[PDB]
């Protein structure tokens, strides 16, 4: 059972004895969503981790794939003994038509294309160590796909499964933390000890090859790590009644990193790891559930109140509980950030062994890893609409919180909308300045370093002090918690630099003030658009069109693009233009002004100049130099491996461009063709009879969407790359 | 001022327009289709291109859409 | 500080609806009785308490109204009522001046219905050149 | 004395939408949007204006300095107000191409009468064509002197804002 | 005397449009 | 007994009703009189800072390093 | 017509423009480098490298650098001797008023 389609679905009128074409995009634009499904969570509850699922399963389906097409042809080996020079490669590729040369020949004896994102360094971080192994971790995952896909199976079908038991919400968010984080963390510990501590510190120089402590060793009997560092290993562990003190050795927050090549310490990682490990095992439980002990699941919020702020923050939600949509921004916003948090963390101060120097990853990486993120936050609340124009139900509200927003829109908003003028508009309104102020503004006099200056300055700020933060003040911890911050305590490694004093100033409240700006006018658009949204002060009644919904009137003189589904199809465009803004700011700071390559006499010349400084004040410093003073790499780049960023952003630059076409177009206009040609066919008889109608609408703010924001990513990710590597 | 011009058949509703946002709305008695029903506007003063008017309003070619031109106050909705 | 008003419509201070500047240009109001207390939406946000009267309240798109006569439709309530209302008070209401519920259709409801196009015939249209008498309009 | 109006909006009829908090009408000294022109009803113009001609002019001795051209240098420290009146007598305009929302042609004014006089309806409109542009003979006689009061006088600083 | 013709710029700039943003300011209330 | 305020808040304003007031003044305004101030207003500054040398610019005379308008070539 | 006014106050003067401004009445002794000369560029806020600026062709002036051809379309015609320019100057105002 059941099932299977055929016409009609969810869509209530998708099967109407059809009669156009364009239904084959209702149908793949309704198809997973609700409400055009059912809130009647004793069906949707068992959807969600149904999943949720696959996604895992997927996951998987991922993963076993990373190891194989690593550990099914190296570059792991065939470099890894040797870090610094020769790197990544996880793909070479059959030899039709010219594909070959796409597979380099650049990685210590193997032909393949080069790899950006760790991987390498992910795996050389635990120790694995032989290709027949991680490979014997690619079968560890497939199947291991397969029982969690085969929960599909398990649950629902036969097995109709369970709101009664969802529906609760204490167990879980205790478990999370305890239950599977908890069976980590730690239980990554005795992995991060064992396994991985000292097939490292060995690693740290000799033991180059073959001979590799297949980590069969080092349970039952000790010795070795014995050997190495102490601990005394009979059996009584000190710390059952503090010795800790002892057990210890290896574990005194280390901070920095790891000088005999970057990361930082795994002396400094199971500390940080059965601490924050066990925490989340414990205030893993303080709610509810059987056993008499926990708390309010609700019951605590509506314990506060306030006068102003009234009831509080009180009786928090009963779908809360319930599903998703209500819930479904906070997840989101918030594993928001935990995409830019993480981010701004990585690269901002090295894990896994090999980064700091590298590149093509202490970039690369960092972005990515910032779209996922900015991506998900600046559409995380188009799950605030829907909800309201959906899974919100009769009532629950008013005195609650919530209202106390609905009725203090139009002047919440608003206050906002002003800095987002100010707060850019004129912030912004400020390379332009100094390029009136430099073609026209002779370095005379303003707003550059040597210039609207600000002479120490801009400090420093703090960070600074980031560096006297170890020397006292925190007691210890070790060298200054990430060289980034600090004062001059510098290091590096391998010839190239690491991290270092990167020091701000003017061309640092500048830009900034832009990802300062930009988060401004691109939430509130967002909250403009997510506050109205069923009641908007202007079609005052929304739920009356659905979620999408195009706009309404040619009348009260121009009402379109009033549905949050299109104060999100522009939701994000800015977020493009703010996630593919920053990271931009980032690669041309790690670069032109931190990474570094050494020579000798104080002095460690950086893969650009000191430009940026005054070369990135002016709006245009970036095109000068950060166009055709780069790209170079991309433009030229045929012939040879850079051979796909030659050829990517090609047809990445058209998918930009095959946006507008369908995005600045009309609708109308299209279907008034469909005919024309129509006459061909029929006229001629071929023709449908699925009427071979032309695109509805909101299905074409559903493409120059999705291509402007396929377009102008790729194409900077054809681009950056091929920049790094070779002045790389 | 509410145009431009729109067109015969339909009414009853129980199935078509019977949603004007500013009324605009009668019904007149009239003898013709299939029990008696002529209509645009016994108004078209309050309107505003609410031009959901149709989509509720079936009848074949052109049958709802603005034209203002002046644009009022009245209906170019901007109260405050 | 405080009194006349007895509302309901009811839920206190915020903005969205309802302002300053249209005590002038127009302004509307709407009358009903209300079931209950019987909390519902209500523009601005809020949730108003519905009362033992009312049901007078103020409100300026006169859009606003109607709706909020159906919105009198999702807890199953009834007969909405609206007015004008303005300085110097006086119209400007379809319910009721007469509440002829847009449906229906009874007593006398004018002309103003339809081109002598009964649409089809639909083409360039010159009958116009400077027309004076000659129309404006149809 | 007694808790306060809070919740219940803005004074009056729960639904006009002006709104009621603190930075409306309060105790900490709203005080203050009633002795410069802002609320009251008040009075008659130049001595309400006047007053922001004044205090309006040498607010700019700023952005007219480091701000702009020349920072410091010859010519020179002429810097508190420079063409900074130059670059009123236009801010000194627009407000005299304003009246159009302001008409009568005269000035009783001035009292009040018994009776009373700025009678019982005012938050509007009161003010006039010959009945606001006199405010206008303030804030531009006041601007200069706005201006010229921080040239003649002083140049460098002291304790003024010290506080306050 | 002599040295000019800047008389024109600050004018077609800066008190002309100065004067048309001014007199049409308007169009309007002309 | 009374809960004060202001409500009625702080003198109604200082003994000057005089001098700025009535006196000057450009005044009267708007209609006519207006252009009156804003006529000088911007043919002022403008007209006569569409002028005043002989000297005052940036700054830059005689044209040489290796000679110009030449070489060499002539005078 | 009206516009046919303007079209002739567009040439009257960038006639008129040029024997000022530029350096034709001079350009007869020498004719093709260049730097083709348009008008005479009153911008109080370019900074003292006027001189680094456009001290181009014959300017003493940081002067545009001509390309409407025409130039060249004059010098066809007739004319070298801007003091016998002066006058299509007059003439497309003799075309104007007219
Ligand atoms: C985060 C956890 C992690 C995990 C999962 C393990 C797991 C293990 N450790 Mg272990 N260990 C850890 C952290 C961990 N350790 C750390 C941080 C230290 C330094 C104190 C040690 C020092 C240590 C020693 C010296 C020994 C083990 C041993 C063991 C094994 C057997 C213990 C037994 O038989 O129960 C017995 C229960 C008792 C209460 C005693 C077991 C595989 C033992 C082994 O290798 O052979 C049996 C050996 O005794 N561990
Ligand atoms: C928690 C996360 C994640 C998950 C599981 C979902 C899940 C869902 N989203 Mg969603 N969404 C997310 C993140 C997520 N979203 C983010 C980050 C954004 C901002 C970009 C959105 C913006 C969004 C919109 C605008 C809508 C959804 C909709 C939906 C629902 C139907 C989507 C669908 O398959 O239609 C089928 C459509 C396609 C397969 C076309 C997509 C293009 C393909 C080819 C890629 C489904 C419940 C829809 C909904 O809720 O119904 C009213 C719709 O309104 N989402
Ligand atoms: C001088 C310099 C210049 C040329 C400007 C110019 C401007 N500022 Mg500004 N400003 C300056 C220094 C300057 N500021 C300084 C030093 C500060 C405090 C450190 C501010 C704090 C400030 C604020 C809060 C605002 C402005 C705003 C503005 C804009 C006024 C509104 C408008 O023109 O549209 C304008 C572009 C306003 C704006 O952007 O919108 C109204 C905004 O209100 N400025
Ligand atoms: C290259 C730029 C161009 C320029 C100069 C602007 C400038 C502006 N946009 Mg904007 N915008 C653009 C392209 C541009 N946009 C495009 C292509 C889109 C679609 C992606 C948008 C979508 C957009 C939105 C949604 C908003 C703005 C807003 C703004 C204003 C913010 C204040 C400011 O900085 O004023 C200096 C000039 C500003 C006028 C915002 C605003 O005005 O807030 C209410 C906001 O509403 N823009
Ligand atoms: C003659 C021109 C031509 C045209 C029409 C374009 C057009 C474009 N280029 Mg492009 N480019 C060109 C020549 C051109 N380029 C040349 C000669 C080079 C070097 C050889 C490049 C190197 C280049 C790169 C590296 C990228 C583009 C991108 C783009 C697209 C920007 C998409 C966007 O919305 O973000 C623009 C929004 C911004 C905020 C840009 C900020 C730029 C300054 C102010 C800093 C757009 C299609 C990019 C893209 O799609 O993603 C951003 C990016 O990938 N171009
Ligand atoms: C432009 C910018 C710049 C360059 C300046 C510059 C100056 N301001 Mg100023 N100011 C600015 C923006 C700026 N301001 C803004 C946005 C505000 C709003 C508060 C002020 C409010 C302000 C006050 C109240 C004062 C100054 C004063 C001053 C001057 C102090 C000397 C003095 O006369 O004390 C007098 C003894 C100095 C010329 C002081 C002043 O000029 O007093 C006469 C006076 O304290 N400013
Ligand atoms: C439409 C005309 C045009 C013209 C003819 C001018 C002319 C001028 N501008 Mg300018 N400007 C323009 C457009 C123009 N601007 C535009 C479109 C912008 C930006 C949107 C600017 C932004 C600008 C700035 C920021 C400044 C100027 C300044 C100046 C003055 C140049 C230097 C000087 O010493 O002034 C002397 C002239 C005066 C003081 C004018 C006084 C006239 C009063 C009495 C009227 C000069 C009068 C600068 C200046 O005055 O130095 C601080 C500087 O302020 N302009
Ligand atoms: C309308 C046409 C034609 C065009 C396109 C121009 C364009 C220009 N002339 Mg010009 N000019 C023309 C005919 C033209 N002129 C004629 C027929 C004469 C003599 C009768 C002049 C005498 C003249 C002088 C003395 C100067 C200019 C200047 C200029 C430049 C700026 C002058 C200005 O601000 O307003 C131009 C406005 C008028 C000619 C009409 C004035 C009355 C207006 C306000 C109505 C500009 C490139 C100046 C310049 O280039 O700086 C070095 C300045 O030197 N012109
Ligand atoms: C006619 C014909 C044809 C043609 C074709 C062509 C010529 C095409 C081209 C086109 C163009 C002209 C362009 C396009 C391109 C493409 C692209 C562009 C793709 C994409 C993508 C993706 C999937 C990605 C993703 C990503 C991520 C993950 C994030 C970052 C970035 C990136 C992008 C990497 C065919 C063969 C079909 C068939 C037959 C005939
Ligand atoms: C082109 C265009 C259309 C028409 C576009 C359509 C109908 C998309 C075409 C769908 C696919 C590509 C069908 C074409 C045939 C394919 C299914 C496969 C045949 C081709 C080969 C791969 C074999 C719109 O509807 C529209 C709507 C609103 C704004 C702008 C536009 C717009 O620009
Ligand atoms: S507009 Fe609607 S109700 Fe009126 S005749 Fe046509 S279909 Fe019937
Ligand atoms: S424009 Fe359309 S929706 Fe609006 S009142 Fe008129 S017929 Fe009704």
């Amino acid at each position: 059972f059941e099932q299977w389609a055929k016409p009609g679905h969810f869509s209530r009128t998708i099967a109407k004895g059809p009669d156009t074409t364009t239904w084959i995009w209702n149908l793949h634009a309704d198809a997973h969503d609700f409400d055009s499904h059912t809130s009647d969570l004793e069906e949707i509850s068992r959807k969600v981790f149904s999943a949720h699922f696959g996604q895992l399963s997927i996951i998987f389906l991922w993963l076993s794939g990373m190891y194989f097409h690593g550990a099914r042809f190296s570059n792991y080996e065939a470099w890894l003994n040797d870090p610094t020079h020769i790197g990544p490669s996880a793909q070479v590729v059959w030899p039709i038509v010219g594909q070959e040369i796409l597979n380099g020949d650049v990685g210590g004896g193997f032909r393949g294309i080069q790899i950006t994102s760790g991987f390498f360094q992910i795996w050389r971080a635990s120790g694995i160590t032989s290709e027949l192994q991680l490979y014997c971790t690619a079968i560890g995952a497939l199947v291991f796909a397969g029982l969690m896909l085969f929960a599909g199976w398990f649950h629902y079908h036969k097995a109709a499964p369970k709101l009664a038991w969802f529906q609760d919400v204490e167990s879980m968010l205790n478990h999370h933390l305890a239950g599977l984080l908890g069976l980590g963390s730690l239980s990554w510990a005795g992995h991060q000890v064992h396994v991985s501590l000292p097939i490292n510190q060995f690693l740290n120089a000799g033991v180059d090859p073959k001979e590799i402590p297949l980590p069969h060793e080092f349970i039952l009997n000790r010795d070795l790590l014995a050997q190495l560092y102490p601990s005394f290993a009979e059996g009584a562990t000190p710390f059952f009644t503090l010795n800790w003190s002892k057990y210890a050795d290896f574990l005194t927050f280390r901070g920095g990193l790891d000088p005999l090549t970057g990361g930082l310490w795994l002396t400094d990682i199971a500390h940080h790891h059965l601490a924050i490990a066990i925490l989340f095992l414990i205030a893993g439980h303080m709610y509810r559930t059987n056993w008499g002990i926990g708390h309010g699941i609700k019951d605590i919020l509506e314990a506060h109140k306030g006068p102003f702020t009234g009831q509080g923050h009180k009786g928090l939600y009963e779908i809360l509980t319930t599903s998703w949509h209500a819930q479904l921004s906070i997840n989101l916003a918030m594993l928001g950030s935990l995409t830019i948090v993480v981010a701004q963390h990585m690269y901002s101060m090295p894990p896994y062994p090999y980064l700091a120097t590298d590149y093509a990853t202490q970039l690369s990486l960092f972005t990515h890893h910032m779209w996922i993120g900015g991506f998900l936050i600046v559409g995380a609340a188009a799950h605030a609409a829907i909800f309201m124009v959906r899974d919100y139900d009769p009532t629950t509200r008013y005195n609650d919180l919530l209202d106390r927003v609905l009725r203090h829109r139009d002047a919440i908003i608003s206050h906002l909308n002003w800095v987002c003028i100010f707060l850019g508009f004129h912030s912004f309104g400020l390379y332009i300045h100094n390029d009136t102020m430099s073609a026209l503004g002779r370095p005379q006099d303003m707003f550059s370093d040597t210039a609207i200056q600000l002479q120490p300055v801009f400090a420093q700020w703090i960070q600074n002090t980031h560096a006297l933060a170890p020397g006292t003040t925190a007691p210890g911890a070790t060298a200054s918690t990430s060289l980034t911050w600090g004062g001059g305590d510098l290091v590096a490694v391998g010839n190239k630099v690491a991290l270092l004093p990167i020091p701000l100033g003017t061309a640092d409240f500048l830009v900034h003030h832009i990802h300062a700006f930009t988060i401004h006018v691109t939430v509130l658009i967002l909250l403009k658009g997510v506050l109205f949204a069923r009641s908007s002060r202007l079609i005052p009644d929304k739920a009356n069109l659905g979620f999408r919904f195009p706009c309404d009137g040619p009348g009260r003189g121009g009402t379109c693009q009033v549905s949050a589904w299109d104060h999100v199809f522009l939701g994000l465009f800015w977020m493009y233009n703010s996630i593919s803004v920053v990271i931009f700011h980032f690669s041309w700071k790690m670069q032109s002004d931190v990474w570094g390559t050494i020579n000798d006499q104080g002095v460690v010349t950086h893969i650009t100049a000191g430009n940026f400084a005054q070369s990135s004040i002016t709006i245009n410093g970036w095109l000068r130099d950060f166009l055709w003073a780069q790209a170079s790499q991309v433009i030229q780049s045929y012939g040879s491996s850079l051979s796909a960023y030659g050829l990517f952003f090609l047809g990445a630059h058209f998918v930009w461009a095959f946006s507008l076409m369908f995005l600045f177009s009309g609708r109308g206009y299209w279907q008034e063709l469909i005919e024309s040609i129509v006459w061909a066919h029929n006229k001629l008889k071929v023709a449908p009879a699925t009427q071979p109608r032309a695109l509805s609408i909101v299905q074409g703010r559903a493409v120059g969407v999705t291509h402007y924001l396929l377009g102008g990513i790729a194409t900077t990710w054809a681009f950056f790359l091929a920049r790094i590597i070779a002045v790389g | 001022s509410h145009s431009v011009k729109i067109y015969d058949t339909c009414i009853g509703c129980t199935q078509c327009v019977r949603a004007c946002p500013t009324d605009v709305l009668e019904m007149i008695p009239w003898g013709g289709c299939k029990a008696k029903q002529i209509a645009s506007a016994p108004r078209t003063e309050d309107c505003v291109g609410c031009k959901r008017c149709e989509s509720a309003c079936p009848t074949d070619f052109l049958s709802v859409r603005v034209y203002l031109w002046h644009e009022t106050t009245r209906s170019m909705g901007l109260a405050y | 500080e405080l009194d006349p008003n007895t509302p309901s419509p009811i839920f206190a201070g915020s903005t969205g609806g309802l302002l300053r500047k249209a005590q002038v240009e127009e302004f509307y109001v709407i009358t009903w009785e209300s079931p209950k207390e019987q909390i519902f939406e209500m523009p601005t946000g809020g949730a108003a308490i519905m009362r033992e009267g009312p049901n007078l309240l103020k409100l300026a798109r006169k859009e606003q109204c109607l709706a909020l006569g159906t919105r009198l439709r999702s807890k199953y309530k009834i007969k909405y009522q609206f007015y004008r209302v303005f300085p110097s008070g006086e119209v400007q209401y379809l319910h009721p001046k007469d509440g002829v519920y847009p449906e229906k259709v009874n007593p006398g409801r004018q002309g103003v219905g339809l081109n002598m196009r009964s649409i089809g015939k639909n083409v360039s249209p010159i009958e116009v050149k400077f027309t004076g008498k000659q129309p404006y309009d149809l | 004395k007694p808790t306060y109006q809070v919740i219940q909006p803005l004074n009056g009829d729960p639904f006009i939408g002006g709104l009621e908090t603190p930075v409306t009408s309060s105790p900490l000294i709203a005080w203050y949007l009633s002795n410069l022109p802002a609320y009251r009803t008040a009075v008659n113009p130049l001595l309400r204006g006047v007053e922001v001609g004044l205090a309006h002019g040498f607010l700019l001795v700023g952005p007219f300095v480091k701000a702009g051209p020349l920072r410091n240098t010859e010519y020179a420290g002429a810097a508190g107000s420079l063409a900074a009146a130059g670059l009123v007598v236009i801010l000194s305009m627009c407000l005299t191409m304003y009246g159009i929302a302001s008409f009568k042609e005269g000035e009783p004014s001035i009292a009040p009468a018994l009776t009373l006089t700025g009678r019982k309806k005012q938050p509007d409109q009161l003010q006039s064509a010959d009945g606001w542009a006199k405010f206008t003979g303030g804030f531009f006689f006041g601007g200069v002197s706005g201006v010229t009061w921080a040239c003649f006088l002083m140049y460098v600083l002291d304790l003024p804002y010290y506080f306050k | 005397m002599i040295n000019l013709p800047s008389l024109f710029v600050p004018l077609v700039g800066l008190l002309f449009p100065a004067v048309a943003m001014a007199s049409l300011f308007l169009h309007v209330e002309k | 007994w009374d809960v004060y305020g202001s409500d009625a808040p702080s003198p109604y304003n200082s003994l000057q009703s005089k001098f700025f007031e009535t006196f000057a003044a450009p005044f009267t305004k708007r209609g006519l009189l207006l252009k009156f101030l804003i006529l000088g207003g911007g043919s002022l500054l403008t007209y006569v800072s569409a002028n005043a040398p002989q000297d005052v610019l940036p700054i830059t005379r005689g044209p040489q390093q290796p000679p110009k308008l030449g070489p060499r070539g002539k005078i | 017509f009206g516009q046919l006014a303007i079209i002739f106050l567009w040439t009257s003067g960038n006639l008129f423009h040029v024997a000022w401004q530029g350096n034709f009445e001079a350009w007869v002794q020498d004719p093709f480098h260049v730097r083709p000369i348009a008008h005479a560029i009153w911008d109080p806020h370019f900074g003292q490298p006027a001189v680094e600026a456009f001290t181009r062709g014959g300017a003493l002036g940081p002067v545009n650098n001509a390309y409407s051809g025409v130039y060249q379309w004059w010098y066809t015609i007739g004319l070298r001797t801007n003091e016998d320019l002066y006058t299509g100057a007059i003439f497309l105002l003799f075309l104007s008023a007219i």
